[PDB]
């Protein structure tokens, strides 16, 4: 549904 | 600030342990009292800085767009009214974003990013700026949206121009930033193929430079890129 | 309290909408709003008010139990000394935990178990007595450890009593209580054979009533018994 | 590991 952004590192 | 008295040291332990323990509205005030004692932060602590707001603001978020949904549900043509209720509640947890969202920018603008002369370091604050700003637009309705969609932006531009000169194609924190720009145009900014041809151009410059890395930072570059792909898959 | 100008209704209608947000926190506030309304709750009310400081006190003993893990192997014959935070991190933590243990308690206290005449809501809180002094036992060490886990016995035991005068052996009230009443037999009061007696015998006793059921009540009481039949496998 | 008590209604 939603785009992805950058995740936890 | 009640972190005033603990020693940096002890305010980075504490965070540490506070991520063990998912208790990440601790380890955001253990970082903010750390970026409070006035040094710079080294390349894990500024990750620790971002986990911790990263999560707690991203439960935020989660709720609200919960709330939202009702709230606009429970103004379709032909609902029953049922009070001011929902439309408090839905306020009182983007007043309590908006704050988070705030300490955050006003942390980066007082003092990091005027500190912060190494690309990794700006690159990471003015990715930050753009992305709490980001956040900030997903619910901004009044005057200030163009605004706050401006000042995203102008942050992300000026951490692209930086990584662009500074960093390879394939460096994590210049491929993060470029992700998290795409979003903004798709799901903030109205541009869908500025979105699309960003994620394709840093995904393809990306590729042509895999051949330069290390196994370990191969898998770190990979990963961002699968996320890119992920987007225009989802997009096209 | 800050809830003390909301209306009683308000505050019930924005516990169901934290719950769907899942913000228990917030959750949890406005039922101890509601419950200071000063009427009794019913039986939804209840599993309001129950529902949020399950899932508040829940979070704090995952954490609690991450950090004391920690701190264990801090001591450890071997270990490197890491001066006192993974200690006061923990404390900060258990303080927390005792605090929202004692909040719930205290509303039990004043004044919903007094008001409390039926079976349903009377066995209700004193269960739900009887397991916040189980999450003070999970914490407690000093001379008072001995006297919190006689106040979680006491309570379990007289809700015990009534529910097996007033209600069915498939009863789910009845049955969550035997069940918590077995945990806290085998978890804390080093007591495992009176563990498993009680789970065997009141998983037994609701077999043979099961027939009685409607196929929604059975649904019911079936998944409770199952989580009898779960501990019995780890404990045997 | 630990036992399971009543769950959330
Ligand atoms: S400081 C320790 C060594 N360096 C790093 O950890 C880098 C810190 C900055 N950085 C990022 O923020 C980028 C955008 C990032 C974020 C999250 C990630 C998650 C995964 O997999 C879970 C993989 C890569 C990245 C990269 C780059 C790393
Ligand atoms: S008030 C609406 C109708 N009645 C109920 O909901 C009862 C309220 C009291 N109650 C319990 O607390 C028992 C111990 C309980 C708790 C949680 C459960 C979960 C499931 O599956 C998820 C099944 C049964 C129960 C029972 C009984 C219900
Ligand atoms: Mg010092
Ligand atoms: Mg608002
Ligand atoms: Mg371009
Ligand atoms: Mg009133
Ligand atoms: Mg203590
Ligand atoms: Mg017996």
């Amino acid at each position: 549904q939603r785009s992805t952004s950058t995740p936890n590192v | 600030g009640a972190m005033g008295s603990m020693e940096r040291a002890s305010l980075i332990q504490k965070a540490k342990l506070a991520e063990q323990a998912e208790r990440y509205e601790d380890m955001a005030a253990f970082m903010k009292g750390a970026v409070e004692k006035g040094e710079e932060l080294s390349c894990e602590e500024r990750n620790l800085l971002s986990v911790a707001y990263k999560n707690v603001v991203g439960g935020q978020r989660a709720a609200w767009r919960v709330l939202s949904s009702i709230e606009q549900k429970s103004n379709e043509e032909g609902s029953e009214e049922k009070g001011p209720e929902v439309r408090e509640y839905r306020e009182k947890v983007e007043t309590e974003l908006q704050g988070v969202c705030d300490t955050v920018l006003g942390l980066l603008d007082s003092h990091l990013i005027k500190e912060a002369g190494d690309a990794e370091s700006r690159v990471f604050y003015l990715k930050m700026k753009g992305d709490y700003y980001r956040y900030l637009a997903e619910v901004a309705t009044g005057d200030d949206k163009k605004r706050i969609i401006d000042s995203a932006r102008s942050a992300y531009q000026e951490a692209m121009d930086i990584s662009k000169k500074e960093m390879p194609p394939t460096n994590p924190i210049r491929l993060g930033l470029a992700l998290n720009f795409s979003v903004f145009h798709y799901e903030i900014a109205n541009s869908p193929e500025e979105a699309i041809s960003l994620a394709k151009t840093t995904f393809d410059e990306a590729m042509a430079d895999l051949h330069t890395l290390s196994e370990d930072s191969y898998k770190d570059s990979t990963l961002i890129m699968q996320l890119l792909r992920d987007n225009l898959t989802l997009w096209t």
